[PDB]
């Protein structure tokens, strides 16, 4: 019946958990969801593809990845149970009863937001997202505790595989949960910068990393701080670092796109491929290689799950794309017969190479989130095209109906009907084509009426002067409504989802900064196309008590810590006015008893 | 274990003998081995025992009579800090009365736990039908003499102080000031630096600095870096 | 500093034999750095003070829009170039229609007739197999090629919107 | 300086916050004495 | 005057409260408290940690 106040106190006094759940009493439970509840309809359909399947549920929510495999412990089969019912102080106490507090967190917050895009009502989302940003605190506030106690062992917390949920770490699980509260905080951007620079001193400056990478022998000076066989260490210890790799990845690419455009420009002739346009080909081909060696190692795990995590980065479908258009762009070009559509499938596809471009910006903060905004001020220009297209539709035709121009077919009219109408927004503005008033007036027609020449070449040898001042009348309304009304109608649109993402930009490029610093984690320290040499040694390499004890003790530790989290909020909490006025008000009527009794 | 520095804090178990389980091995007069997975068997948390041998064997409470001695020993004990003892009384049958009498005799502060029923229950409901009490947490107790027992208690109520779970270190505070008495400023400076330890800036202020405690700058100087640091 | 350094340069250039055209471009330079200090006069008033802060940091706003603008500008007029084929392609003709002309498109600046077939004339004007096109433009390229200059008309009509619009009021917010 | 510090404690000293803690403290004063006169 | 010391130790180690009360009860509080503000400011941009 929902009572959490009556859960905790029958708990505190003496009832063995442990002896008291039973796979009976467990099913009971989930029988208590509401019929018309989400929980209940996910229940039914599991069922139908008796036990309760909540596991069949768990593995449709979050993925096998992240799935718990329930039943798992009592507390965290309890605190499953709350999450899926949406019981949030419930929940809130089996997580503070239970262990593994950090990743249960933020697993519990993955679980709800993922629930939360399944519910028709509205404010049971709301409830839902509510609930998650809750634990996504609570988990914030835990690992920053732990952390300001001991950076070590709050590294190993972050980064070990927890059975509860499917052996992901939290990392992984704030990842998938979108918790960019979780990577912005402190400990895990200090381990990432960690992480991120390697062997080298996090501090080292920005130049004197250039400077080195661009003057190798500036490694073996004072230049650069690191944390013969020793030169060949401090070489590995330079060159393998993620940050060497990312700047040498992008002196990489951009030369990659430079010899694009020179044989796009200039040695792409219908003659066989010379030399350069066969460096551009091996070039291309390393680049597929090193996105099959990704998908194989999942951006163990079956196949087809690698792949599925692979392709769920949109950075690797444009990718795809890119190289997909390449392939095509290629064999066009080499069949006999279809040069010129090889040609221009190559301009396309030199664009979608240089727009993944964007991808380098996530290093820097300033250049991080405008790529977010950019991508939303796409869905707003997708949104505004609806009304452009209304209006264009609506004027188009009828300037179209009224000029009635004689040099009339289905590209002409099309031309004039949108394109013309759509360079005006831009200032585009041919009089001369639509105003008889700047033509000369002939007898260049047929009918009855009169006529006049336009001497635009796609404006229609002949047009009618029958209410011109009507077609004039349709330009002016159309540069209020077009070029004012509906252009900043956009423009408002994209001032909101700019301010949006300005809010929180920080935890957006801390999201983005992790997994960057992921990515070239376990990159091949060799750039295209010397990559295929770092490929060609992987494939060589492949064709030819203790732990549960530091596991304990780890758990201890972080209990410990969840415990004064818990003591000081609870000590909070009494302090506060309310809990003041309240106990005064108690001992008010024990003093107003004790004037009683007294009498 | 979720420590991170030095270890401070030492479990101390005081037995009798004859109760410990698999004592034979122990009889080597070294390192022994010990197969506690076999009266009752030694706690392995602990750091060091005390097996009081009472001469009857398997016989249960004749180590309060070391027990108190040891208690009042270290409470007179310097360091040249006074060390406090507390004692904390969790519950208890009708002998524990006698442990609390025999530890108010002897003064050592004493703590009830409030809501866990029996002679800690007993001792903290006449604190803040005495015989419809004294039956309703002794049913079988004789009650002239239980009485008679919770009176002499009551006698030095300054030695009595009562923990209810709506903190411990204000209570431990509390307790180890209402029993100190003494002025020279000598006595009260392991309460000032269990204060520092645990920040009982209110407790501090109150009770240790009164014009009747004549402190000078070399008593506090200690605790001026301590807080500091 | 530099005002006083590059008054100096010009000077110098200037009153040595063969370098007169060079100071005097030193010193065209040098009077816009000086121009520029009379903004410290304005410090004096209550209203025109903190907008110069205001101007310095929407300085460091046009620093970082660049990026955005010189990766779009790259994306879409290599690809417009290439489209095109011009035949009069030399590197700073590539650079002047591959990065200039576009800019300009920002600003109002459309050349249609340089870039839409159906405004040229048709002409053999190539020795290459395909249909060609006259465009009237100086720098324009003498002969251009009419195969999917739909796709080019296209790119400009995307362009239009990406820029003028997008990225524009990116940097306006 | 002084006397800056002295308006800062006396403005602290009356707020809603502090009277309460003060009732409250006197509430147990009068509970005390109410303990004591039985 | 040990007060300058203590008041430069707790800015250094970022000891608010003891900086605050070493602060009232030292002279020079004005130039003090500019130069607290100063050095505290200079630290600022020295740190890895946001918080
Ligand atoms: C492009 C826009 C900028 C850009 O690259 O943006 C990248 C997209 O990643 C790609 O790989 C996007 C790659 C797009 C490649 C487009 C190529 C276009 C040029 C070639 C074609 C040119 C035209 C050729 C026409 C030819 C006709 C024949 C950002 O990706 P992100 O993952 O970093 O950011 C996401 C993304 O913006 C999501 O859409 C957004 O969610 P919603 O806004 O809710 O959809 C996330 O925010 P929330 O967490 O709040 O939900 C963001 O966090
Ligand atoms: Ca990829
Ligand atoms: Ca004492």
């Amino acid at each position: 019946n929902d009572r959490p106040e009556f859960v905790r106190l029958l708990i505190s006094h003496g009832l063995s958990l442990g002896h008291f759940l039973t796979p009976m009493r467990l099913a009971q439970l989930y029988s208590a969801a509401p019929s018309n509840s989400l929980i209940r309809n996910l229940l039914d359909q599991a069922s139908h593809s008796r036990p309760p399947d909540v596991g069949h549920v768990l593995r449709m929510l979050l993925g096998k990845m992240c799935a718990p495999r329930y039943p798992s412990a009592p507390w965290s089969d309890l605190l499953l149970w709350a999450l899926l019912l949406n019981r949030a102080q419930m929940a809130m106490y089996f997580w503070e009863m239970g262990s593994n507090a950090v990743s249960s967190a933020l697993g519990a917050c993955l679980l709800l937001r993922v629930m939360a895009r399944l519910e028709p009502d509205a404010e049971e989302a709301a409830r839902r997202k509510d609930l998650a940003f809750k634990f996504e605190g609570m988990g914030v506030d835990l690992f920053g505790e732990c952390y300001r106690s001991s950076e070590v062992r709050a590294a190993r917390l972050l980064l070990r595989r927890c059975p509860l949920w499917g052996d992901a770490t939290c990392l992984q699980l704030a990842m998938q949960a979108d918790a960019r509260a979780f990577f912005a905080q402190d400990g895990v951007q200090s381990l990432l910068t960690q992480k991120w620079w390697g062997d080298m001193a996090s501090t080292t400056p920005i130049w004197a990393l250039v400077l080195a990478f661009f003057c190798p022998p500036l490694i073996y000076t004072r230049l650069i701080t690191f944390r013969g066989r020793r030169c060949l260490r401090r070489w590995f210890h330079f060159w393998g670092a993620p940050v060497t790799i990312f700047m040498g990845n992008v002196v990489s690419y951009l030369l990659f796109l430079l010899l694009f455009s020179r044989v796009l420009l200039v040695d792409f002739q219908p003659a066989p491929p010379g030399s350069l346009e066969l460096l551009l080909y091996f070039w291309a081909f390393t680049l597929l290689c090193e996105e099959l060696r990704q998908g194989l190692s999942g951006g163990h795990a079956s196949l087809s799950q690698r792949l599925r995590l692979y392709l769920a980065d949109s950075w690797n479908q444009c990718d795809l794309v890119a190289l997909t258009c390449f392939l095509l762009g290629v064999g066009c070009r080499l069949t006999p017969g279809l040069y010129h559509l090889g040609r221009t499938v190559l301009c396309i596809d030199f664009m979608v190479f240089t727009v993944r471009l964007l991808h380098i910006f996530t290093v820097n903060k300033q250049l991080g989130p405008k790529i977010v905004i950019v991508s939303k001020m796409m869905k707003d220009v997708f949104f505004f095209l609806f009304f452009l297209g209304v209006w264009l539709v609506a004027y188009g035709v009828a300037t179209e109906g009224l000029l009635r121009p004689r040099d009339s077919d289905f590209p002409s009219i099309l031309r004039r009907v949108f394109y013309r109408p759509y360079l005006q927004i831009f200032g585009q503005i041919p009089q001369e084509d639509m105003d008889v008033a700047l033509m000369e007036h002939s007898n260049c027609s047929s009918e009855p009426g009169f006529w006049a020449h336009p001497p635009g070449a796609q404006a229609g040898t002949c047009v009618s002067q029958y209410a011109n001042w009507l077609v004039v009348l349709l330009l002016v309304i159309f540069l209020l409504v077009a070029n004012i009304l509906l252009v900043n109608l956009l423009i408002a649109m994209f001032s909101y989802t700019f301010g949006k993402v300005q809010g929180n930009s920080d935890l957006y490029w801390k999201a983005q900064r992790y997994r960057l610093i992921r990515e070239f984690h376990s990159r091949p320290a060799l750039a295209p196309p010397f990559i295929v040499i770092s490929h060609l040694r992987l494939l060589l390499r492949q064709l030819c008590y203790l732990s549960k004890e530091a596991e304990r003790k780890l758990l201890t530790w972080e209990s410990v810590h969840k415990e004064n989290f818990l003591l000081a909020r609870a000590r909070d909490k009494r302090e506060s006015d309310s809990e003041r006025l309240k106990r005064t008000s108690q001992k008010v009527d024990l003093a107003l008893k004790q004037l009683g009794h007294i009498r | 274990m979720a420590s991170t520095g030095g270890t401070k804090v030492v479990a101390m178990g005081v037995a009798p003998w004859g109760v410990v389980r698999n004592r034979d091995t122990l009889i080597n007069p070294f390192p022994a081995r010990y197969r506690w997975r076999g009266q009752f068997p030694l706690d392995y948390n602990y750091s060091a025992f005390f097996l009081v041998d009472d001469g009857t064997h398997g016989c249960l409470g004749g180590e309060n009579r070391f027990r108190l001695r040891l208690e009042s020993y270290i409470s007179q004990q310097k360091t040249g800090i006074d060390i406090p003892v507390l004692l904390l009384l969790i519950d208890g049958d009708e002998k524990m009365l006698t442990r609390i009498e025999n530890a108010t005799q002897a003064q050592l502060p004493c703590l009830l736990v409030a809501g866990s029923g029996g002679a800690a229950d007993c001792l903290a409901e006449t604190l803040e039908e005495a015989r419809d009490r004294i039956r309703r947490f002794f049913p079988k107790g004789d009650l002239e003499v239980l009485q008679a027992q919770v009176e002499r208690i009551m006698t030095r109520k300054e030695l009595l102080t009562v923990y209810s779970s709506e903190e411990f270190e204000t209570i431990v505070l509390k307790a180890l000031v209402k029993a100190c008495g003494s002025s020279e400023a000598s006595a009260y400076l392991d309460e000032l630096r269990l204060a520092v330890a645990w920040n009982r800036v209110d407790i501090a202020q109150s009770e240790l600095f009164r014009g009747d405690i004549q402190w000078r700058s070399f008593h506090l100087e200690a605790s001026l870096m301590d807080a500091l640091l």
